[PDB]
């Protein structure tokens, strides 16, 4: 009568353990062996020669600069247009300001916060953070259709009198993210999202917490802010609400390489979800220690 | 209201079972004249597997008697084919004692103006432990498969779980064991082909405050009951689970 | 407790009088002992009486123009044939109402006990023989329940000890004695029983008072508040700093000219005891847990809220919990290990 | 313990298929933090070849190579190319004990007989026993192969880790 | 003594006589000639018989009056036991094994118990997980809900019949119907109580999220899991929903004092389990209505409690101060002449 | 719902009223379920339908 | 509780007398009117010669059956039992009965007096049978179905041979096969093919199936079924799926084994606590 | 034991609820507890239904629950009586479905109607009487079908392919009325479910006979009709005497085969609770036998 598997298995045990480690040598984890695996009966080769090593460094190092290249791109943007438009900015944020100032200490300020920024760069950024939504399904198709309805001319009368309502493009809040940086104390602030509104009274920009309360950048001299829109339009802003802007381009990569990273999940179903597409939900399943386990 | 059927059975069988109270279960054998024979859950224990050694030798000096030795043998023959081999008669209602015994036992029916079902101890247990106020009770088998060979398991359980499905969805929780234990014989020994991994029977229901622990003698010993004091029966068939 | 009962809608004035004395009030009705009482209590204005009561119920029949608007309609409208007789005629008013119809002119006499309430004679009730032998309680019997609180192991300000029992009661110089850690109470009969700390265990040990997740949960969920005292306490500001060259960058910090926030825990260390409590303690919807902290912090310029374990008793607030407190804790330490007389 | 015998069974039906071998890794409280191993949803894993090229792809290149389109009715290879990232992750089995044990206290009350050459005994405040596939080009392992580990909560954030098979096997198999 | 102070809460049931007053025709009865319905069977034959009574109110005001006259009695022990928290929260447990089994034994608690399963709470009537005691000479068992307190909580707060929550919350004073105003009552603490001017004297229960209001709070128990057979004292001050729900006009909530708020427990078990069959009778709860609770004679050192024993009749209800020790007078003279004088 | 307007225009039986309270104090505290208050004459039961 | 059925046709005083012979049978009509035609009476409605036993063993369950009674001049009673009520019933069937056993109906395979005939139209009355026996010569008569396309050969000849035999106690039975003139009845086909068709399809299915419900909670049972799972496709080999596919082929097999609860359930009708010396009618229990 | 149920009433119901509960004589509410003095706000399935939960837990406590007769309804008690077993009820139907003569009707917590009506019955308070759908055994069968065809089908699929398949799967046309299967989570109460059926097919997989894995392939050698060729279409891309033979094998294996499409097919199956008689025209109510 025959022997199982699995009691073959639990008899002949394991013996191999041992913790290895990623390659930013940032996290460690443990692999193990065991002796009635199908891998040892295989017999199968292994080649681990130098040039392969060294192609795989370089394709590591592809992966990691991902990020830092756009990076790179925003900020020699920011200094091209800077010589472009001969470093006088306009204002661009709406706020109160005095023509009686030391305007020379904030340019010198805005020096420093630029190149404290440059030193922080990191994959969480709101650059990153305004990529990550463009890569997913839906905005080329979301796109496609703001563009198509921004593109209308004027209803005619009878298209206004009959049928279904016309409507208005965007929504009156926009959605932003944000990088700050604040010089008295060396500290960058990346992962923010921000809400953002076109003022009326004046085209200018008013910036706002999730929480509908004002931001405070802008009086403080000791800080700079940047900024990056859902359409990917840019700013970067010094005391006062003066902006320097300029497309964010992304060109410098290929599809694949910031594709491959920043893809955004999307859910498989499993035990504790809706069938129906993107209906309400129940509070998570959560298999937790603190209560006595079910089967 | 209630309905009666008489029934004969000799001495042999009846000494321990000889209490008002009592169930009934038919044994069909592939013998030609005494194809049927009627045992009760008090000679069942003895090849129960959930009841403790020292019960088990009370009850094997209990029916040392003759008839009840020829009644146990024709037990060895299939572990798996048991129940199709039992078939039940509801509980026992009147008692004549001889060497040919008369008794009577109810099909459907109760006691008007008392009328107690009897249960050796290590065949009872619960899913409950406050008890519902109507308590639906069962006889079931199940087969632990893991061993040399097949042993038989026999309860008598009390619930106030009416529907079938969601019962076994429990049975089957708690005895993960033997579902586990009939796929490992399954995979273990393709030769024999087992059948289900357990059987329901549906017969009664009471009130949990006429539900008894009570002491039982016979023959100067001495062994301890649970009883339903006051049992209303409605025999079910036998259902099977995997 | 008679006069503030207001009188019916109406009566019958006949009914329910004593034959030559009084017209009865109202009636008065409780179990056997209190009615004993009361009779031998209060037994100058108690008298018995033969009053008139009505010896039938009132039989009241309803018109067929009632049974019509019934069938048509689900309604009644009693003594139709008055309210349309009177609509004809134009009388503004009703005689009586539908159930002073009912009950009358059959009077038979029976004798009672009373009392007498100023103007007010009332009857009273024993309802003894009703329930007597029966399988239900007297529904004036009843279950009252009170809801009682007392504190065990509270602690009196050392700065302002008195006595009021000195000449009374002399204690041991013991510090078992000085530090209040067990509660006496009074049996159902009046016999002494004591709660020490010991018998907390079933309770203090269970793991849902040292969870502080619902705490933590709903302390975000209030949100901050956006008072302005309370906005200065707000602000708080920490991140991790790398340590390779953290001895040579000291000197760094320094140089720079900018006063920092105290947290909110450093605040709270200076209210004084007897104020903790009050309004002007900023901090205080902070203090959520005794063992843990909580606290509003900043992190990417957004406000977050920070739980932490108070790791020690120590580091409980001075205004809960002060240090004269630790030193007759660290007395009563010593009194255990018999170090009391320290070497 | 269940779901690495399971995968152990389940790649023997199709290691011909996917040309893959099943690896057991366990994880602890230096990988991921308490409640994040205790509302984990889902683990994947995807492979890269020593020239940096994932295997939801043939060697010969993909249209995807072509530079970012910077367009707005296209975002990036709108559909095609998430459809394609998609097929290039493969989903692992995972297991949760929320209980600190000693990992062969543990497998030792299981079922195997844990065969260690010393008592290097080893404590966690919790675990999670995954499982992932590594793919064979050819019946042989290249030294300079990459594997990523990928896990995801409820909230849909993640977290990515990649380590290259010559740690993995560093004498495991040249003894081999 | 650990770093911490207790307050106790125990809720007693008083068996009582009443005496009530009634006006001459304080409502009228309405009944019919009574009805006769029939089953029969083939062995005896049973009657049922019916008959309808309909009452009239016919009065403006209140037409009549009780009092709870006279009590002799205590159906619980009047007894310190402390609530076992344990089973009332049966499946939680803590992280490592060995310390959940250490404290089990030390704490002397049963293994967890899983709660039962929806269908199993509909089809019976709650799990009851703590059974009879095979003794019992004194009452039910009135357990203490403990909840904790700063160490140097104000010693006054005790001798006066108080809120225990440490925050005035009855909602009598709050304008009828303003949930708002009345959750800003109970629970901001930059307006001071009403009671005892100032913004708590217990800062560990009077706000939401303490340890006392995720213990009490109903709602908090519901998010988590527990048993709703155990009644609870404690419960009471905390559920914050039918607290504001109550927030009513004065004589819509004196209607639902006497009608609804009532409690229901069970007579015959030693545990204060709730009661929802009707058959058993309901409790007046005068602390519901007036939201407070009542001081009881308590005492730190035998001392004081021998010479308040030691001195006449009278001597309960005083209360007094020893350098450290402190004695709580009981707020109505109950124990040592209502109770035992019959 | 109640038909007040039918109320109004019924004939009436007068009794002593006796309020516990003031009677707009029993009102105002909605001792008595349903109710209606004006002040005047409000000419609301002038038409029958 | 009573139903009234009228004969068409005249009544010699010997049909009449053959009639009160089955003064306890068991028969059944296709639906409770208070009164009936006679034709309605029995399965004879039923007995196309294209058709057989399958279809008429669930025509069998859905009916009414009812017990006779004491018959009018021209108007024979019917009357329809009620649960758990004892009743006198008399088993027309081949098999003897003892008191206790649980009792099924089946349609009659294997038959003078049974040509209660007015004309062409013949009482066919359903078999009383114990549950047993039933079961196992349905899985008989099954099994006989599925050797069909085989007959071919000389030793599956022989085992057909030896499974229509059936011996119980003191009776013996032949039973008829499923198969005229070489070739198999529809009703017959579809069950089997739906059987075959439902293997099939659980070896193909439970393959992908315990994959994608093991990602989530895998657990010793189910690697049992992986196990038996793998030991089957390798015993097989003897030598990226689309959702509507998926949806088509999951359908199927619950469509399939709904076809086959005729045959998978096997309900009782009555259970004895009576008999007769003579054993020519017992008294019965009513169930269902 | 007490065969008759009294439903108490907390409201002073008006003349239109105490009308429009007497219209609902004979219609089927559900009890939980069978007891003899009830409350009316445990009446129903109302405290039971939970949206953000799922259909399949409602299901499952709606099966556990007790049925009564609706009779008798006077001021403010509503007098519910239990149907006893094998005895002759009249009921009236609550769902649009039309019922035949000889139909098995079993009980099904209500659906989404095709136009959704849902009528506003009697909302005395924040509670509502819901009422549970009594429904012939063909349908309940075919959406417990559905509904565990779904669960087997959803998992691990993305949501985009998910819905294509779900809208054509969630709606049910029966005897021309329509209806959609409301809440389809993914429930551990489905999973249940889900493992048992994935065990059962396994083993009926398993010791299945090497003639009924060849029956098909052996009729194709054999025949050819719509119905085959259907199947072969279901069996297309996944695809002599046998080795021994003997009855008896056969006789063992089939019965094991038995079993285990009985644990299938009941995990498709409902409790029948009424069969019907012949009913009136307008299919408001119809005369049935309560079963179980």
């Amino acid at each position: 009568d025959e022997v199982a598997r699995t009691d073959e298995w639990k008899g002949a045990g394991v013996s191999r353990l041992r913790e290895v480690w990623d390659v930013q040598h940032r996290v460690r984890l443990r692999v193990l062996w065991y002796v009635n695996s199908f891998w040892r009966s295989r017999e199968l080769s292994y080649d681990d020669h130098e040039v392969e090593l060294y192609r795989a460094l370089d394709a590591y190092r592809a992966r990691i600069a991902v990020e830092y290249v756009l990076i790179r791109a925003v900020r020699d943007e920011i200094y091209a247009v800077l010589r472009r438009d001969g470093g006088a900015l306009p204002q661009r944020f709406a706020c109160h300001v005095s023509r009686n100032m030391s305007w020379r200490v904030v340019w010198e300020l805005c020096r420093h916060a630029l190149a404290l920024w440059m030193d922080w760069a990191d994959v969480r950024s709101c650059i990153i953070k305004a990529l990550t939504p463009r890569l997913s399904r839906g905005a080329a198709a979301a796109a496609q259709r703001a563009r198509r309805q921004r593109e209308r001319s004027a209803p005619k009368p009878q298209e206004l009198l009959f049928g279904p309502r016309n409507e208005s493009g965007p929504p009156a809040e926009q959605t932003w993210y944000a990088d700050v940086v604040r010089c008295v104390r060396a500290q960058v602030d990346l992962g923010v999202e921000v809400r953002a509104a076109r003022c009326p009274r004046t085209g200018l920009w008013i910036v706002r917490d999730r929480r509908g309360r004002l931001r405070r950048w802008l009086s403080q001299p000791e800080v700079c802010v940047l900024y990056v829109t859902p359409d990917l339009d840019f700013y970067w802003v010094l005391p006062g609400g003066f902006a320097v802007s300029s497309r964010v381009t992304l060109h410098g990569l290929a599809q694949r390489a910031l594709r491959d990273r920043f893809q955004n999940f999307e859910a498989v179903l499993a035990r504790g979800m809706h069938v129906e597409a993107g209906r309400q939900e129940p509070e998570t399943p959560r298999v937790s220690g603190r209560r006595l386990p079910f089967d | 209201q209630a309905l009666t059927a008489r029934f004969f059975v000799p001495e042999g069988l009846v000494e321990f079972e000889a209490q008002p109270g009592a169930l009934l279960i038919r044994m069909e054998t592939g013998c030609d004249s005494p194809r049927h024979l009627y045992i009760s859950l008090y000679l069942l224990g003895i090849r129960a597997s959930n009841v403790s050694a020292s019960t088990r030798c009370l009850l094997e000096s209990v029916y040392t008697a003759s008839a009840a030795r020829a009644a146990l043998q024709w037990l060895d023959l299939g572990p798996h084919l048991l129940h199709r081999r039992l078939e039940t008669l509801g509980c026992v209602k009147t008692v004549s004692l001889g060497i040919t015994s008369l008794l009577t036992c109810v099909m459907r029916g109760y006691l008007y103006n008392v009328f107690a079902l009897m249960i050796p101890k290590d065949m009872y247990l619960t899913w409950e432990e406050t008890r519902g106020r109507l308590q639906y009770v069962y006889l079931i088998i199940v087969y632990d498969y893991d061993g040399p060979e097949t042993r038989p398991g026999i309860y008598v359980l009390t619930s106030s779980i009416a529907h079938w499905q969601t019962l076994v969805d429990v049975a089957r929780g708690k005895f993960a064991r033997e579902r586990c234990s009939f796929v490992n014989r399954r995979i273990t020994r393709p030769r024999q082909i087992p059948l289900c991994t357990g059987v329901i029977q549906k017969l009664g229901w009471c009130l949990a405050d006429d539900i008894h622990t009570s002491f039982l003698v016979h023959k100067e010993l001495k062994l301890s009951v649970v009883r339903l004091d006051n049992f209303s029966v409605e025999l079910g068939d036998f259902r099977e689970f995997v | 407790l008679a006069e503030a009962a207001t009188d019916s809608i109406l009566d019958n004035p006949t009914t329910y009088t004593t034959s030559s004395g009084a017209k009865i009030s109202g009636v008065m009705v409780s179990t056997a002992n209190v009615m004993q009482i009361i009779m031998s209590l209060l037994s100058s204005h108690i008298t018995k009486e033969t009053v008139s009561a009505p010896a039938t119920y009132g039989n009241f029949v309803l018109s067929p123009e009632n049974a019509v608007t019934a069938i048509s309609y689900h309604s009644i409208l009693a003594d139709f044939n008055s309210y349309k007789a009177h609509l004809t005629s134009g009388q503004p008013h009703l005689p009586n109402d539908s159930l002073s119809q009912a009950g009358a002119h059959s009077l038979t006499p029976l004798s009672m006990d009373v009392i007498r309430l100023g103007e007010k004679t009332v009857i009273m009730e024993n309802l003894r023989r009703v329930y007597k032998n029966t399988d239900t309680k007297d529904p004036l019997e009843r279950n009252v329940d009170l809801t009682f609180f007392f504190p065990v192991g509270l602690y009196l300000p050392e700065d302002r000890g008195y006595t009021t029992v000195e000449s009374k009661v002399k204690l041991n110089d013991t510090v078992r004695n000085a530090l209040p850690t067990t509660a006496y109470l009074l049996n159902r009969d009046r016999a002494v029983q004591k709660i020490d700390f010991v018998d907390a265990l079933k309770t203090l040990c269970h793991p849902v008072l040292h969870e502080p997740a619902p705490c933590l949960q709903t302390f975000t969920e209030r949100g901050p508040p956006s008072e302005p005292a309370m906005q200065r306490l707000l602000e708080c500001r920490f991140q991790q700093e790398p340590m390779g060259g953290a001895a040579r960058r000291i000197p760094h910090f320094y140089r720079v000219r900018r006063e920092v926030p105290r947290t909110v825990n450093e605040m709270k260390q200076d209210f004084v005891v007897t104020d903790f409590y009050k309004v002007g303690n900023i901090t205080l919807y902070t203090e959520l847990h005794p063992f843990f902290d909580f606290t509003h912090c900043q992190e990417n310029s957004e406000t977050v809220a920070l739980c932490t374990p108070r790791i020690v008793i120590g580091n409980l607030p001075d205004g809960l919990a002060p240090g004269p407190f630790h030193e007759l804790r660290t007395w009563e330490i010593m009194e255990h290990m018999r170090l009391r007389p320290p070497p | 313990m269940e779901t690495h015998l399971y995968s152990d069974l389940a790649f023997e039906a199709r290691f011909a298929d996917d040309e893959q071998l099943p690896l057991h890794l366990v994880l602890d409280q230096e990988v991921l933090s308490n409640e994040e191993a205790e509302t984990l949803r889902y683990v994947y894993y995807r492979n890269v070849d020593s020239a940096g090229r994932s295997t939801g792809r043939a060697p010969g290149g993909d249209e995807d190579d072509a530079p970012a389109s910077d367009d707005a009715e296209d975002a990036v290879g709108g559909d095609r190319a998430f459809d394609r990232e998609r097929r290039t992750w493969q989903r692992a089995c995972f297991r949760v004990l929320p209980r600190p044990l000693e990992l062969l206290d543990y497998l030792r009350q299981s079922g195997l007989t844990v065969t260690l050459e010393k008592e290097q005994r080893v404590r966690m405040f919790y675990a999670v026993f995954t499982t992932l596939g590594l793919r064979c080009p050819d019946n042989r392992l290249s030294g300079a192969q990459t594997l990523h580990l990928r896990l995801v909560w409820p909230d849909g954030s993640y977290r990515d880790w990649e380590f290259l098979a010559r740690d993995l096997l560093r004498e495991e198999m040249e003894a081999n | 003594h650990p770093g911490f102070a207790l307050t106790a809460v125990r809720t007693d049931t008083f068996e009582v006589d009443m005496l009530l007053y009634s006006g001459k025709s304080c409502t009228s009865v309405i009944i019919n000639n009574p009805i006769v319905t029939k089953e029969e069977r083939d062995i005896s034959t049973t009657y049922h018989v019916t008959q309808n009574i309909n009452t009239v109110d016919m009065g403006l005001g209140y037409t009549s009056n009780t009092c709870v006259a006279y009590v002799n009695r205590v159906r619980t022990d009047m007894g310190v036991r402390v609530q076992d928290l344990f089973r009332v929260f049966p499946m939680n447990v803590y992280r490592h094994d060995e310390v959940d089994r250490w404290i089990r034994h030390a704490a002397g608690v049963e293994r967890p118990q899983l709660l039962d399963t929806e269908t199993i709470s509909m089809l019976t009537f709650g799990s009851m997980s703590e059974r009879n005691a095979a003794a019992t000479v004194h009452g039910q068992k009135a357990a203490c809900e403990l909840i904790l307190t700063p160490v140097t909580m104000d010693v006054n707060y005790f001798k006066i019949p108080n809120n225990p929550r440490g925050r005035a919350s009855c909602m009598l004073a709050v304008d009828p119907y303003d949930t708002e105003a009345a959750t800003k009552a109970i629970y901001d603490h930059r307006e001071a109580d009403a009671q005892t001017f100032a913004a708590t004297h217990n800062p560990w229960a009077s706000q939401a999220g303490c340890l006392s209001d995720v213990l009490y709070n109903t709602r908090h128990r519901e998010r988590l899991g527990y048993n709703s057979k155990f009644y609870s004292p404690c419960a009471q001050y905390f559920n914050t929903e039918e607290i504001i729900a109550a927030n009513k006009t004065l004589f819509k909530t004196i209607d639902e004092y006497l009608l609804r708020a009532k409690d229901c427990i069970r007579g015959d078990t030693d545990t204060q389990y709730v009661c929802v069959e009707g058959t058993e009778q309901l409790i007046e709860n005068p602390c519901r209505l007036t939201q407070e609770a009542l001081p009881i004679l308590s005492t730190t050192t035998l001392a004081l409690m021998e010479t308040k024993l030691k001195g006449g009749a009278g001597a309960f209800a005083t209360s007094e101060t020893h350098f450290g020790n402190y004695v709580v007078g009981e707020i109505i003279p109950l124990q040592q002449s209502m109770l035992f004088n019959s | 719902m109640e038909n007040w307007s039918a109320l109004e225009l019924l004939p009436k039986v007068g009794i002593p009223t006796d309020f516990l309270t003031h009677v707009k104090t029993s009102a105002g505290e909605e001792m008595f379920e349903a109710l209606r208050i004006y002040y005047g004459d409000d000419p609301e039961r002038y038409n029958i339908h | 509780a009573n139903i009234f059925c009228t004969f068409d046709h005249k009544l010699s005083i010997a049909d009449v007398g053959k009639l009160t012979k089955l003064v306890a049978a068991v028969v059944p009509i296709p639906q409770r009117l208070h009164l009936i035609k006679h034709y309605q009476l029995g399965l004879h409605q039923f007995v196309d010669h294209t058709r057989g036993y399958v279809r008429l063993r669930g025509l069998l369950r859905n009916m009414t059956l009812t017990l006779m009674r004491r018959v009018e001049g021209n108007q024979i009673l019917l009357h329809v039992p009620t649960h758990g009520l004892l009743y006198t019933v008399l088993n027309t069937g081949p098999v003897t009965w003892e008191k206790g056993d649980a009792l099924c109906v089946l349609p009659p395979l294997f038959h003078r007096e049974n040509l209660l005939t007015l004309g062409q139209w013949e009482l066919v009355l359903p078999w009383i049978v114990p549950m047993p026996l039933a079961l196992e010569i349905n899985q008989r008569l099954l099994i006989m179905g599925l050797f069909s396309l085989d007959r071919s050969y000389e030793e599956v000849k022989a085992a057909v041979q030896q499974l229509q035999t059936i011996t119980f106690r003191d009776a013996t039975f032949t039973i008829p096969d499923p198969v005229i003139d070489q070739h198999l009845l529809i009703d017959m086909k579809t069950a089997c093919l739906s059987m075959s068709m439902v293997a099939n399809l659980a070896s193909e299915l439970t393959m992908t199936y315990v994959r994608k419900l093991a990602l989530e909670d895998s657990s010793m049972l189910l690697v049992k079924c992986q196990e038996l799972l793998m030991r089957l496709d390798r015993e097989r080999s003897v030598g990226h799926v689309s959702p509507d596919d998926e949806i088509a082929r999951l359908s199927a097999l619950f469509v399939m084994l709904r076809q086959l609860d005729d045959l998978i359930r096997e309900q009782v009708v009555f259970t004895v606590c009576d008999v007769s010396p003579d054993n020519k009618s017992a008294t019965c229990i009513f169930k269902g």
